[PDB]
C-alpha cells in the first residue's frame, strides 16, 4: 500500500507537473481512497496535507465550495488552524468567504510551496470572474473607467474581451404582472374537487 | 415594621457609581437598628463593611439582653397559661417579626408563624404574614414563597374580606417587571387602588402615586390612557403635590420631548434606589425612550433629522444611533435614509397588519394541528 | 377657571377653523394653512401633529418634504377581524382536543 | 383559512372520537 | 422489605409485558398492522424496571418450546434459584418469540454488558433475516433501533453499515416505513459519525422519506438532513427542517436531541444572519447545557473580535464537541455579514462610508467589496445607484395587490385539505 | 357568514370543553358544518366565475 | 417515542446553580452596554449647547 499510495501521489503531483484536471481529479479520488479513509497500516505520508490543501483549492477553483467544506471537516480539527499545509487554504478560503477579495490579492504569493501557483493562477481567475458577475448584479449601471479599476482586468483590452465574452456592454456615455386565470383558476377547481367525489 | 427597604438596596448593595456605602442613610439604618435592634441587615455586612465594628457586640449585650426578656416573657404566657387561637402566642410570632426576623433572621420566624397559621384561623394573620414574607423577599430575595401566599390569599382566603391583597402587586411589580410585570396588571389595580390607598404600613401616598405614574405610563402609552391616568382625580392631586413626576407625565401627553427626556433621566437617576430599581430600570429607561420616539413617528410620514432633533431634544446624529438601535429591534416601524435625510415610517396598514397577523396565527395553528393529526391516526 | 376655560375654547376653535377649511384640499402646504390660519409653523405643526396623533383628524405628515396627506382608512377590515379571533377560537378547540387525546 | 382550517378541525374532531369508540369498544369487548 | 416491593413490581411487570405479548398475538391475530405500535409504544416505561426475575419468569412462561434460541441467552441470564403460560404446545409466533428476545436484549444491555448484547442482537437480526412478514416489520424496526443501540456504546458501527444497507433495501422492496425509517436514520447517522458527510447527503438525494412513518423517525430523519445540508451550506433549507423537527419534536423527552438541535438551528441562523430567540436561552433543561452556546450568540451578536477570540478559546472544545468548529469558523466569517444585515434593515439608504465607520471597515473600497458580495446573497434587497452612492432599498410594495397572499393562501388551504382527506380517511370502522 | 362562523365556534368550543367531562351519556359543529359549505360554494363560485369573465371577456 | 439515546441524553451537569433562577425574561437588547441617560443627553448636547 505504500508502494501503490506513492504510485498515486507521484502521479498526481505529476498531473500538477503535467497541468491535467480531468485526470487530475481521478487520481484524487483513487488515491483518497488510499490517503486517509480506513487505511490506517500504513505510516503517516509527508504528503498528506500538501494535496489536502491542492484538492480544496482545486475544488473552489470550480465552485465546489460545499464539496470543499465536506473534505474541510474530514482532516482532523488540530491541523486547520496550525498544519501551514491547510493553513494556507483556510487563510485563503476564509478571506474569500468574507469577501475581502483584496487580502487575497496581497496573500496570493503566500503560498507553502512551489507547487501551489499552478491553481494559485486559475484561482485568480475565478475569483475575478465571481466577482465580476457580483459587480454584474449589484449595480444598475456602471462607468467603464470604475469597471476598467474594479474587473482586475489590468489591461483595458483584456477587460474588453472580458466584457464582449459576456453579454455585459458598454452603455452609450461608457457607462455599462397579469392575473393568470389558468393556474389559480386550476387551483380553485381543484379545492372543488376535494370537496365534491366523497372522501 | 421593616417599611423604609430597612436602605439595603441602598445601603452598600448600590455601591460605586452612586456610591451610596457610607452616609446619613448608615445613620438612618442604625437609628432603626438602636430601636428594634438587628444584626439581619449585617448579613452581607458580616462580609462587606461595617461587618465587627465595636458597636456590634456594644449593642448586642443589651439586644440579647431585651430579646430573651421578650421571648421570655412570650414563652411564660405561652406556658403557665393557655391563651387559644389568637392569643399571646400570636404576640410572640408579631413579636418576632419585630424581633428575630429584625434581630437575626427570617427563618426560624417562618417555623413560628407557619405554626401559628395552623394553629390560628383568621385571615388578619395570613395576610401579616404575607406582608411581612413579602418584604423579606424583597430583603432576602424570596418570591415562591411570595407568590405561593399571593396564591392562598386570593384563591382561597379570599371568600370572606377583600382590600388588602391589592397593594401587594408590589411584588409582582417587581417579579416578571423587566418583561411585563412593571406594567399590564401592575397598573390596571394600581390605577383600581389609586382611589383608596388604606395601606400606609407598606408606603407613603406620595410615593404610591409616584409608583402609579410610572407603571401606568408604560403600561398604556396613548391608549385613551388620559381617561385613567391624566383626567384621574387623585392621580392629579398628588402630581400637584408632587411637580417633578407631573411634568414627567405631561410632557409625554402633550408631546413635550425636549423637556420629557430630562424628566426621564431625573426619573431615571431617582429610579436607581428602589426595590424597583435593580431589575427594571434598564428596560424601565429604554422602553419610555421607545414609546416616545415611536409616539412622534404616529402622525408622521417622513421626517428631516435635523427637526427630528430640534423637535425631539437633540442629536440628529443620537437620533440616528438610538433610532437605528431601536429599529434593528424590529419595533418602531420606519425606514431611514442618509444624506438625503429622510426617515420614512413603514407601519402597515390595518389591511396589510392583518393579513400577517393571519400569517402568523395560522401557521401556529396549522403547526398544533398538524402535530395533532401526526401522533393522531399515527 | 376662566384661563383654562378659554384656553380650551381657543384650541377647539383652532381645529373647528383647522377642520372647517382643508375640507376642500387633499394636499395643502403647511405654509399655505399656516398663512390662512395665521400661526406660526412650528405651532401650527405641533397642532396637526397632536391632531392627527388624537386620531382627531386622518392624515399623516411628511416632514421629511413638509406635507400633511389626508386618506381614510376602509372599514372592510371587519371580516379579518372576525377571522383573527375565530383562528384562536380554533387554538382553543384545538387545545381541548388535545386534552382528548391525552385521553386517549 | 376560516371555513377550511375550520372542516380539518371538524373532521380531525370526528376522528379522535371515533379512535375513542372504537379504543372503548374494544374495551368493552379484552 | 426491599425483596417484597422488588416481588410485587416483578409480578406489575410480567403482567405488562403479558400484556405485550397477549397484544402481539391478538395483533398477528386480525391479520392487521397497527396495533403493533401500541405494543410497542411504551417499551421505554417497561424497560425501566426490567428485573431478573420478571425477564426469567417470562422466558420460562412463554418460551414452552425450549429452543436453542432460548438456550444461549440462559449461559448469560442470571436466573433466580428460588424463583406462567396464558397453553398447549402451539408453535410461537416469529413476531412474540422476536419481541421477547427484543426485551432480553434490552435488559442485558442495560447492565453495561456489551459484547454478549452484541452477540445476541447479531443472532436476533440473524434470524429476523429469515421472516417475510409484516407483522415482524414493525417489530423488526425496533428490533434494528434497539440493536443499533447495543453496538453504538461497543464502537462497532462500521460494520453494521452492510446489514443496515441491505435491510433497507428490503424494506424499501417490500415497501416498509416503520423499518425503512429506522433503518434510514440509523444509517445517517452511521454516515455523519465517520464523517461520510458526502455519502450520507448521496444517499438522501436518492433517498424519498415515507409520509406514513411515524413522527419521531421523521423528526430525526429531518435532523439528519438538515445537518447534511447545513455542513452542506444549504443554509436556508437546513434552518427551515430544523424548525420543522422542533416542532415535530418531544416537549418533554429528548433532552438531549433538543439541545443538539437547538445548537445547530442557532449556528445556521446567524450564520444565515437571524438571530435566535433568547427565551430558548432560559429554559431550565437547556440553559447550562446552551451556556457555552449562549456565551457564543453574546459574542456574536456583540461582534467584537477581542471577546470573539477570548469566547472561541474558552469554548473550542465545546464548539468542535457537535462537529461544529469549522461551522463556528464560518460563523465568525460569516458575523460581518450579519452585522450587515441588521445595517441595511435599519438604514433604507446609507453611505458606504458610513458603513465602514459603523462596521469598523476601515475603507470605502473594502465596504463596497464586502456588501456587494452581500447583497449577492439573499440577505438584503436594495438597487445601488453607483451615479451618487444610493443604497436605495426595493420599493416594499403592498403586499396585498401583490398575488403573493394568494399563493401563500393556496398552499395553506392545500395544507388544510389534505388534513381534513386523510382524517375522513383514517375513519376506520371496526367490523362489529 | 364569518360572524355566524365566530358564534358557532364559540359555542364549539364550549360544547367540546364539556365532552372531555362527558363520558358516551343542535350541536354547534353540524350548524357550523353546513356554513362552512355554504362559503366554501359562494366564495370559490365567485372566484372561479370572476376568473373566467377576466379569461373568456377579454378585449381580444 | 424515542429518547435519542443515539445522541447521549446530555446531562444538566449536576444540575448546579443557575443564574438568577428568575421570572424576568428579557429580550436582545437588553444585554448592550449603556451609560445611564442624564449623561447621553448631556455630553450629546455641550456639542451644541447644553
Amino acid at each position: 500500500l505504500i508502494l501503490a499510495r506513492d504510485i498515486l501521489e507521484i502521479g498526481a503531483q505529476w498531473s500538477i507537473l503535467r497541468k491535467d484536471i480531468p485526470s487530475f481529479e481521478r487520481y484524487m479520488a483513487q488515491l483518497k481512497c488510499y490517503y486517509f479513509d480506513y487505511k490506517e497500516q500504513l505510516p503517516e505520508s509527508a504528503y498528506m496535507h500538501q494535496l489536502l490543501g491542492l484538492n480544496l483549492l482545486f475544488l473552489l477553483s470550480q465552485n465546489r465550495v460545499a464539496e470543499f467544506h465536506t473534505e474541510l471537516e474530514r482532516l482532523p480539527a488540530k491541523d486547520i488552524q496550525t498544519n501551514v499545509y491547510i493553513k494556507h487554504p483556510v487563510s485563503l478560503e476564509q478571506y474569500l468567504m468574507e469577501g475581502s477579495y483584496n487580502k487575497v490579492f496581497l496573500a496570493k504569493g503566500n503560498i507553502p510551496a512551489e507547487s501551489y501557483t499552478f491553481f494559485i493562477d486559475i484561482l485568480l481567475d475565478t475569483i475575478r470572474d465571481e466577482i465580476a458577475g457580483c459587480i454584474e448584479k449589484a449595480y444598475e449601471k456602471i462607468l467603464f473607467t470604475e469597471a476598467t479599476r474594479i474587473l482586475f482586468f489590468n489591461t483595458p483590452k483584456k477587460m474588453t474581451d472580458y466584457a464582449k465574452k459576456r453579454g455585459w456592454v458598454l452603455g452609450p456615455n461608457n457607462y455599462y404582472t397579469t392575473i393568470p386565470s389558468t393556474e389559480l383558476a386550476k387551483q380553485v377547481i381543484e379545492y372543488a374537487r376535494q370537496l365534491e367525489m366523497i372522501v | 415594621p421593616k417599611n423604609p427597604d430597612l436602605r439595603i438596596a441602598q445601603l452598600r448593595f448600590l455601591l460605586s457609581l452612586p456610591e451610596h456605602r457610607g452616609d446619613a442613610a448608615v445613620r438612618d439604618e442604625l437609628m432603626a437598628a438602636v430601636r428594634d435592634n438587628n444584626m439581619a441587615p449585617y448579613y452581607e455586612a458580616l462580609c462587606k463593611s461595617l461587618d465587627w465594628q465595636i458597636d456590634v457586640d456594644l449593642l448586642n449585650k443589651m439586644k440579647k439582653a431585651n430579646e430573651d426578656e421578650l421571648k421570655r416573657l412570650d414563652e411564660e404566657l405561652e406556658d403557665a397559661e393557655k391563651n387559644l387561637g389568637e392569643s399571646e402566642i400570636r404576640d410572640a410570632m408579631m413579636a418576632k417579626a419585630e424581633y428575630l426576623c429584625r434581630i437575626g433572621d427570617k427563618e426560624g420566624a417562618l417555623t413560628a408563624f407557619r405554626k401559628t397559621y395552623d394553629k390560628t384561623v383568621a385571615l388578619g394573620h395570613r395576610l401579616d404574614i404575607v406582608f411581612y414574607l413579602l418584604r423579606i423577599g424583597l430583603f432576602y430575595m424570596d418570591n415562591d414563597l411570595i407568590t405561593r401566599n399571593t396564591e392562598k390569599a386570593k384563591s382561597l382566603i379570599e371568600e370572606g374580606g377583600d382590600w388588602d391583597r391589592r397593594n401587594r402587586l408590589k411584588v409582582y411589580q417587581g417579579l416578571y417587571c423587566v418583561a411585563i410585570r412593571d406594567f399590564k396588571q401592575a397598573a390596571e389595580l394600581f390605577l383600581d387602588t389609586v382611589s383608596t390607598f388604606t395601606s400606609y404600613e407598606l408606603m407613603d401616598y406620595k410615593t404610591f402615586v409616584t409608583y402609579t405614574v410610572y407603571v401606568s405610563m408604560i403600561a398604556l402609552e396613548r391608549p385613551d390612557l388620559r381617561e385613567k391616568v391624566i383626567k384621574g382625580a387623585e392621580i392629579l392631586e398628588v402630581l400637584h403635590s408632587l411637580p417633578a413626576v407631573r411634568q414627567y407625565l405631561f410632557s409625554l401627553y402633550e408631546c413635550r420631548y425636549s423637556v420629557f427626556f430630562q424628566s426621564l433621566a431625573v426619573v431615571e437617576q431617582e429610579m436607581k434606589k428602589d426595590w424597583l430599581f435593580a431589575p427594571h430600570y434598564r428596560y424601565y429607561v429604554r422602553e419610555m425612550r421607545i414609546h416616545a420616539y415611536s409616539q412622534l413617528l404616529e402622525s408622521y410620514r417622513s421626517l428631516t433629522l435635523g427637526y427630528m432633533a430640534e423637535a425631539f431634544g437633540v442629536g440628529v446624529e443620537f437620533i440616528d444611533q438610538e433610532l437605528s438601535r431601536f429599529i434593528a429591534a424590529g419595533r418602531l416601524h420606519c425606514k431611514i435614509d442618509k444624506v438625503n435625510e429622510i426617515v420614512e415610517t413603514n407601519r402597515p396598514d390595518s389591511k396589510n397588519w392583518q393579513y400577517q397577523e393571519t400569517i402568523k396565527k395560522g401557521d401556529l395553528l396549522l403547526n398544533r394541528v398538524q402535530k395533532l393529526s401526526r401522533v393522531i391516526n399515527m | 377657571i376662566i384661563s383654562t376655560h378659554l384656553a380650551k375654547l381657543y384650541d377647539n376653535l383652532l381645529e373647528q377653523n383647522l377642520i372647517r377649511v382643508i375640507e376642500p384640499f387633499s394636499r395643502v402646504q403647511i405654509e399655505h394653512i399656516s398663512s390662512l390660519i395665521k400661526l406660526s409653523k412650528a405651532d401650527v405643526e405641533r397642532k396637526l401633529s397632536q391632531m392627527i396623533l388624537d386620531k382627531k383628524f386622518h392624515g399623516i405628515l411628511d416632514q421629511g418634504e413638509g406635507v400633511l396627506i389626508i386618506f381614510d382608512e376602509p372599514p372592510v377590515d371587519k371580516t379579518y377581524e372576525a377571522a383573527l379571533e375565530t383562528i384562536q377560537n380554533m387554538s382553543k378547540v384545538v387545545d381541548s382536543l388535545y386534552n382528548k387525546a391525552k385521553k386517549l | 383559512y376560516l371555513a377550511s382550517l375550520i372542516r380539518s378541525v371538524v373532521a380531525l374532531h370526528n376522528l379522535i372520537n371515533n379512535k375513542i369508540a372504537n379504543r372503548d369498544a374494544e374495551k368493552k369487548e379484552g | 422489605a426491599a425483596e417484597h416491593s422488588q416481588r410485587e413490581l416483578d409480578t406489575v411487570t410480567l403482567e405488562d409485558i403479558k400484556e405485550h405479548v397477549k397484544q402481539l398475538e391478538k395483533a398477528v391475530s386480525g391479520k392487521e398492522p397497527r396495533f403493533v405500535l401500541r405494543a410497542l409504544r411504551m417499551l421505554p416505561s417497561t424497560s425501566r424496571r426490567l428485573n431478573h426475575y420478571v425477564l426469567y419468569k417470562a422466558v420460562q412462561g412463554f418460551f414452552t418450546s425450549n429452543n436453542a434460541t432460548r438456550d444461549f441467552l440462559l449461559p448469560f441470564l442470571e436466573e433466580p434459584m428460588d424463583t406462567f403460560r396464558p397453553a398447549a404446545s402451539t408453535p410461537l409466533l416469529p413476531e412474540v418469540e422476536a419481541y421477547l428476545q427484543l426485551l432480553v436484549v434490552i435488559f442485558m444491555m442495560n447492565s453495561k454488558r456489551y459484547k454478549e448484547a452484541q452477540k445476541i442482537s447479531d443472532d436476533l437480526m440473524q434470524k429476523i433475516s429469515t421472516q417475510n412478514r409484516r407483522a415482524l416489520d414493525l417489530v423488526a424496526a425496533k428490533c434494528y433501533y434497539y440493536h443499533a443501540r447495543v453496538y453504538e456504546f461497543l464502537d462497532k458501527l462500521d460494520v453494521v453499515r452492510s446489514f443496515l444497507h441491505a435491510r433497507l433495501r428490503t424494506a424499501t422492496l417490500r415497501h416498509d416505513a416503520d423499518g425503512q425509517a429506522t433503518l434510514l436514520n440509523l444509517l445517517l447517522r452511521n454516515y455523519l459519525h465517520y464523517s461520510l458527510y458526502d455519502q450520507a447527503e448521496k444517499l438522501v438525494s436518492k433517498s424519498v422519506f415515507p409520509e406514513q412513518a411515524n413522527n419521531n423517525e421523521w423528526a430525526r430523519y429531518l435532523y439528519y438532513t438538515g445537518r447534511i445540508k447545513a455542513i452542506q451550506l444549504e443554509y436556508s433549507e437546513a434552518r427551515r427542517t430544523m424548525t420543522n423537527a422542533l416542532r415535530k419534536a418531544p416537549q418533554h423527552t429528548a433532552v438531549g436531541f433538543k439541545q443538539t438541535v437547538h445548537k445547530l438551528l442557532i449556528v445556521v441562523e446567524l450564520l444565515l444572519g437571524e438571530i435566535p430567540d433568547r427565551l430558548q436561552f432560559r429554559q431550565p433543561s437547556l440553559k447550562r447545557s446552551l451556556m457555552p452556546y449562549f456565551l457564543l450568540t453574546q459574542a456574536v451578536r456583540t461582534g467584537n473580535l477581542a471577546k470573539f477570540n477570548q469566547v472561541l478559546d474558552q469554548f473550542g472544545e465545546k464548539f468542535q464537541a457537535d462537529g461544529t468548529y469549522t461551522l463556528i469558523i464560518r460563523l465568525r466569517h460569516n458575523v460581518i455579514k450579519t452585522g450587515v444585515r441588521m445595517i441595511s434593515l435599519s438604514y433604507s439608504r446609507i453611505s458606504l462610508a458610513d458603513i465602514a465607520q459603523k462596521l469598523q471597515l476601515d475603507s470605502p473600497e473594502d465596504a463596497e467589496f464586502i456588501v456587494a458580495k452581500a447583497i449577492r446573497d439573499g440577505v438584503i434587497e436594495a438597487s445601488i445607484n453607483h451615479e451618487k452612492g444610493y443604497v436605495q432599498s426595493k420599493e416594499m410594495i403592498d403586499i396585498y395587490s401583490t398575488r403573493e397572499p394568494q399563493l401563500a393562501f393556496h398552499q395553506r388551504i392545500s395544507f388544510c385539505l389534505d388534513i381534513h382527506n386523510m382524517s375522513v380517511k383514517a375513519m376506520r370502522f371496526p367490523p362489529k | 357568514v364569518v360572524k355566524e362562523m365566530l358564534e358557532l365556534a364559540k359555542n364549539y368550543n364550549k360544547a367540546v370543553e364539556e365532552e372531555d367531562k362527558m363520558t358516551p351519556e343542535q350541536d354547534p359543529k353540524r350548524h357550523l358544518e353546513e356554513h362552512v359549505d355554504v362559503l366554501m360554494t359562494s366564495n370559490i363560485v365567485q372566484c372561479l366565475a370572476a376568473m373566467l369573465d377576466t379569461v373568456v371577456f377579454k378585449l381580444i | 417515542d424515542d429518547e435519542f439515546e443515539e445522541f447521549p441524553a446530555e446531562d444538566w451537569a449536576g444540575l448546579d446553580e443557575d443564574e438568577d433562577a428568575h421570572v424576568w425574561e428579557d429580550n436582545w437588547d437588553d444585554d448592550n452596554v449603556e451609560d445611564d441617560f442624564s449623561n447621553q443627553l448631556r455630553a450629546e448636547l455641550e456639542k451644541h449647547g447644553y
